């Protein structure tokens, strides 16, 4: 079937898109930064919120383009609780515990599969509780996932390049536990269950109306 | 319970061991020993109280509380009553005969 | 009939039991010693709730609704990790000249969005003592409240589709009692009892109460909960 | 050697045990249900007492000396009839350049006559907390006091003839420890814990402490008591 949970969520789809320019006044526009979460894609958010607990591996493939030699790009995954860079170049990119891919253009897209990382036994899409105890509702640190920072590798002298990074994401080997009823209201936040009440269904006219 | 046959409701019959204050609220009378008597399914509930002694005070208590009022359908009396019966079991023992203090010459 | 269950507290009752997901409460089967307390198993009867013509629903967060109960609520003060399943008996008393329908449902990990989007609320806006909270027919519009619109369940989902969770229907012209035995469901083996609410219980009346003239103007609903198979972390040194 | 006894409280020690009257503490073997509490068995160590050149004796009433102790002292608040034996370990720490003798003795039902004949005294004139009372060398002559003359033991008997009760001698140049296991002795099976004092413990120094120069000026005495085989009246309904 195509109705298995595995194939239902097995699809791959775009989840983040951003640009950076090598030479820019801002130093936060010289590299990509991206907390990994599945609450930014409205379409796929609803499919992962029909379950209360999920357990999966991730597969992330990047499609990079550039506009004005061979251009190389580092792609660094930072596992949760690792150092995070705050500059285009600093010691956080020289860390040996943060996986990296040095990919050049004109080759098949970069890809890596991040395993199930969590000290719990499943991720939780819904958490009803507090972190410290009564900026704390509905957030726990067990469902936290890493970050991805790109940054164009270049010499000691930078040169103007504008690049666009697209990230594709695919759940893999999914298991799912405890159904939920599908979402009815539109999402108003990216990290809250906040909503505005909506009608149950679209009105008819009379109870005996059955016209096509 | 000697009310109508159409009445329903509940009661919480609590028990306090000897040397312990009677409960002051329904809430803390439910943390002792208790029986939820439903008068919709039963018409009689029996307790057997241990530790009864001459005490010549410290004594147990049996209290009863409202749990979910009393509910009746249309055309039924608005008042009912509860009767109570008491007797020894069979573990009683009596010693030293003496005159009753309910007779005056 | 009458099964006349006892544990140190006697409840006479009786539909049939609806076991959660087909899993009964069970003990977890070193450097984590653990040890169960088997003296916490016994009924705790919460205060009666008046179902009237007005009322539109109710809810209770667990295990924060048994926090003030003797012994069970005192193990939450000592031990800092715990677990436990539950047995919940919701039962009404009504005549044959009353009518109504209820949906008893246990929703695990029910997050509730606030009223007024992007606003934080206190922890006394959904849990406090053993007090029953209340849904409102019209949309909430108060700064320090949870969105309590009844037709969204306070979660932005269909209210008709809450039959996807352990549930039973108390239709007054058929039965008058429901029992749900909920097991422990969480993503970790044990968790702190005050920082997390495992599930919520809800009673939602579809079909409003009606009762003609000169009859009782309310039907009481009585919730009774006994924890089953509770277990806590050990407090003694290892060898 | 060292026996290293444990119960949830570990005491390393070691003379030999002196069992009361040759009877070990034992459970009492209806309309009186009863039930024991086996979680009260564990050592409770009373505060150290300084034996100096001045001091002439000490005493403690039981079971009013364990009234503030956790659990054992809380069963006295609930259950209104109880019983229990005891295991008492009195032990000193001293050098070989100290000298002294002590008499550890347990006197059952020791009445004490007041100071100033025909005068009543309070119940804080001989028992209060776990505090150790003190005998005086000279005759007491205070209205609200027990007669505390040491050579009469506060009962008008020879102090030398108190070796007729369970006892052991701590002679500092030989041993330094004593153990007495007292059984429950009363004329009824169970009795109220606050209206009666089953026995008293006494430490009486014959031969005063002496220790030459530039040595510690006191020897500490440490009493440790664990109740054995405690049993109380049931609090639940019969069938």
């Amino acid at each position: 079937s195509e109705s298995t949970v595995e194939n239902f969520l097995g699809r791959s789809a775009c989840v983040y898109m951003e640009e950076y320019k090598t030479t820019d006044n801002d130093v936060n526009k010289k590299f990509v930064a991206w907390p990994i979460n599945t609450k930014q894609m409205v379409q796929m958010r609803r499919k992962l919120e029909m379950f209360t607990y999920l357990r999966f591996d991730m597969e992330v493939t990047f499609v990079i383009t550039s506009r004005q030699p061979v251009l190389t790009h580092q792609i660094m995954y930072v596992p949760p609780g690792g150092p995070i860079p705050a500059k285009v170049d600093d010691y956080a990119w020289q860390t040996s515990t943060n996986p990296s891919i040095f990919w050049t253009e004109g080759n098949a897209p970069a890809r890596m599969s991040i395993p199930f990382i969590s000290i719990g036994n499943a991720y939780s899409n819904f958490y009803d509780g507090w972190s410290n105890f009564d900026g704390s509702y509905g957030y726990n640190t067990l469902n936290n996932l890493g970050h991805i920072y790109v940054r164009h590798v270049s010499g000691s002298s930078p040169h103007p390049i504008t690049s666009t990074i697209r990230v594709y994401f695919k759940p893999k080997h999914t298991r799912a536990w405890v159904p939920r009823p599908p979402r009815l209201c539109q999402y108003k936040k990216a990290f809250s269950v906040d909503f505005t009440p909506t009608p149950i269904t679209d009105t008819r006219k009379d109870i005996n109306t059955v016209t096509t | 319970f000697c009310g109508s046959a159409m009445a329903t409701g509940k009661f919480l019959i609590a028990y306090s061991p000897p040397g312990a204050n009677p409960p002051k609220t329904r809430k803390d009378a439910m943390l002792g020993t208790h029986i939820i008597w439903d008068i919709g399914l039963q018409s009689s509930c029996v307790l057997c109280v241990p530790w009864i002694s001459q005490t010549h005070t410290s004594a147990g208590y049996v209290t009863c509380w409202y749990q979910t009022g009393m509910i009746v359908p249309p055309g039924t009396p608005n008042s009912s009553s509860i009767m109570c019966f008491a007797s020894a079991c069979n573990d009683f023992s009596v010693r030293m005969l003496r005159d009753t203090p309910f007779i005056s010459q | 009939r009458s099964i006349t269950l006892g544990n140190s507290t006697i409840t006479t009752q009786e539909a049939n039991v609806v076991v959660g997901y087909g899993r009964w409460p069970t003990y977890l089967r070193e450097d984590q010693p653990t040890q169960p307390d088997v003296a916490t198993c016994r009924f705790y009867t919460l205060d009666s709730i008046k179902w009237e013509k007005g009322s539109v629903g109710w809810w209770w967060k667990f295990p924060e609704a048994l926090s003030d109960m003797g012994l069970f609520g005192q193990n939450m003060q000592y031990h800092y990790l715990g677990r436990a399943g539950y047995t919940i008996h919701v039962q009404c008393n009504a005549s044959k000249f009353h009518q109504g329908c209820l949906l008893v449902v246990c929703v695990p990990e029910a997050e509730m969005g606030g009223a007024v989007v992007g606003q934080a609320f206190s922890a006394t806006a959904m849990a406090n003592g053993d007090k029953a909270y209340e849904f409102t027919s019209a949309t909430q519009s108060d700064q320090t409240k949870v969105q309590t619109a009844i037709h969204n369940a306070g979660m932005g989902v269909g209210v008709g589709n809450l039959t996807i969770y352990p549930h039973q229907w108390i239709n007054l012209r058929t039965n008058n009692s429901a029992t749900i035995v909920m097991p422990y469901i969480n993503s970790v083996p044990m968790d702190n009892m005050f920082r997390h609410y495992n599930f919520t219980l809800m009673v939602i009346p579809f079909v409003k109460l009606d009762y003609a003239d000169t009859a009782s103007t309310y039907v009481p609903i009585t919730v009774t909960v006994a924890p089953m198979c509770a277990e806590y972390n050990g407090l003694r040194l290892a060898q």
